[PDB]
């Protein structure tokens, strides 16, 4: 999904608001903000209600604007609430109700994900490749900087998991495939407009492709 | 108005409306999310990452497995958990500085470097670190020369890493307690390098 949380590359923001080593204060700076991940766990661990994945995407599906002037932890309390009541399990009113007030949800889907690709191909620690140059209109982990650019395998995971572009979306045609640590020099994925060496982004088997 | 926020109840009430919804539904277990509450607060630690770092200063077998099976290694602490069950370990050298990212959102090896930071999971790094990781460290105030490469490994799937840094000279003879001390979150994260005392 091509949603303004895919910010990798984007030009015009300021310093990050932090110095090294300093202060950070403690894990949580709110009473509330422990909830978030612990209903997360909760949907998915003990109710079974959705996935990890599910939760990245109704996150995404935050209205852009919403997404962008709204803080973090926040951003998880609206996703989950947001995957409670599209599940089922509870309803917007009760939930404005307890809340006393305005309760808005992150949009509906657009797109009913898709299912881990037919065809793959298994590849090896220094193979050329490249990434698919496909549009997927939901949920995907690939950040668009890296979409058909070539890179170099310096990784193929040993374990393996669902296809996020389906469990995202609570499909049943998720299997599993690996993914692969992706090394990309710096000019390929911006040119001279860039002062680092490399990127290595963790790909799933199904975006990528032989550089030939 | 145009590109007005909507309208929303204190975040404070709408959060705690989603634990009692689902709470008066009987469908979270008793003290489920303050169990998560105390697991996030005091085991999910950067201390552990440390402790890991110095033990592979001193011990070049384990160096060695934490570099070629980070899981492994991290299992022999019994650090192995949620966000963290996959482990990659990428290691800084004089020409290589290695950098840690979730530009999608804000993924984190958290039971060995803690739940990430406020200013990890922020717009400017998720944005700015990818594309110029020499100038965002240097902001943040660690200085990168250009004889050195630097790579960004931005955390897309379940890999979760941790750096490690090169350890610094005036450390030799140290004892692992004193080499941990040294290794900060923001080591681990790779936008630091472990300093000492002159
Ligand atoms: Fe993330
Ligand atoms: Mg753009």
């Amino acid at each position: 999904m091509d949603g303004v949380h895919d910010l990798a590359g984007v030009q015009g923001f300021g310093k990050v608001p932090h110095t090294v080593n300093a202060d950070i204060g403690p894990t949580f700076h709110a009473e509330w903000e422990h909830l978030p991940y612990s209903l997360m766990f909760a949907g998915v661990a003990e109710l079974g209600a959705f996935s990890v994945d599910e939760v990245r995407y109704v996150v995404e599906r935050m209205e852009p604007r919403h997404y962008m002037m709204t803080p973090y932890y926040e951003r998880y309390v609206i996703g989950v609430a947001t995957l409670m009541v599209e599940k089922g399990i509870l309803t917007q009113d009760e939930l404005e109700s307890l809340a006393g007030g305005p309760f808005p949800l992150s949009r509906p889907s657009e797109s009913e994900g898709r299912p881990a690709p037919v065809e793959t191909t298994t590849f090896e620690v220094g193979q050329r490749v490249r990434v698919r140059d496909e549009y997927v209109p939901g949920h995907i982990r690939m950040p668009a900087y890296c979409r058909g650019r070539v890179g170099t395998i310096s990784h193929r995971t040993t374990e393996k998991w669902p296809f996020p572009d389906a469990i995202g979306h609570g499909r049943n045609d998720a299997g599993e495939e690996p993914t692969y640590h992706v090394k990309f020099a710096a000019e390929e994925l911006f040119g001279s407009d860039t002062d680092g060496g490399s990127v290595v982004v963790d790909l799933f088997e199904g975006y990528l492709e032989p550089a030939a | 108005t145009e590109n007005a926020a909507p309208a929303q109840a204190p975040v404070s009430d709408r959060a705690w409306a989603l634990f009692r919804a689902l709470d008066g539904k009987g469908l979270v277990p008793d003290g489920y999310v303050e169990g998560w509450k105390k697991t996030f607060e005091e085991d999910f630690s950067p201390r552990r990452g440390a402790e890991l770092v110095a033990r592979a200063w001193t011990d070049p077998e384990f160096r060695q497995l934490l570099l070629t099976d980070g899981t492994a290694a991290v299992a022999q602490y019994g650090y192995l958990g949620p966000n963290g069950e996959y482990i990659v370990a990428v290691e800084d050298t004089p020409t290589l500085k290695n950098v840690i990212v979730c530009s999608l959102c804000s993924c984190t090896a958290w039971p060995i470097l803690g739940l990430p930071p406020t200013w990890y999971k922020s717009f400017e790094y998720r944005a700015r670190v990818v594309r110029e990781p020499r100038k965002v460290l240097s902001e943040m105030g660690t200085e990168i020369a250009s004889d050195i490469e630097i790579r960004v490994y931005d955390t897309t799937a379940e890999t979760r890493y941790m750096v490690l840094p090169q350890r610094p000279a005036g450390t030799e003879g140290w004892s692992q307690e004193q080499l941990q001390e040294i290794v900060t979150k923001d080591c681990l994260i790779g936008v630091a390098i472990p300093q000492v005392p002159t």
